């Protein structure tokens, strides 16, 4: 019924502890954004 | 000696409010985290 809900940060999971590769991930647009609200509404599903 | 070495950066923040139509006061969840910031 219910899966494992698993919300990835994209911003520390791609660049660990760095700014300078979050400036260069920034360039990127939303993959961070969309793939990370994609991850939220698999959580939100799972509890509905 | 040895150190054992914990990486930084512990859970993420969510924010819980009402509608903007109701009040502005909004309630912040830290997930996975003893109270630090506040
Ligand atoms: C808030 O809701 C009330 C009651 O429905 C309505 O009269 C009012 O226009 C709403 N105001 C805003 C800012 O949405
Ligand atoms: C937060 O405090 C509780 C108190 O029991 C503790 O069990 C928990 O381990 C603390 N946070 C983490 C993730 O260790």
């Amino acid at each position: 019924v219910s899966m494992t809900k698993t919300s990835v940060d994209c911003t520390m999971y791609i660049c660990g502890d760095s700014t300078e590769c979050s400036n260069l991930l920034l360039q990127y647009g939303s993959f961070c954004t969309q793939l990370n609200r994609a991850l939220t509404g698999i959580a939100v599903e799972q509890d509905k | 000696e040895i150190l054992d070495i914990t990486p930084c950066s512990f859970g993420g923040v969510s924010v819980i409010t009402p509608g903007t139509n109701t009040s502005n006061q909004v309630a912040v969840l830290y997930q996975d985290v003893n109270c630090t910031e506040v």
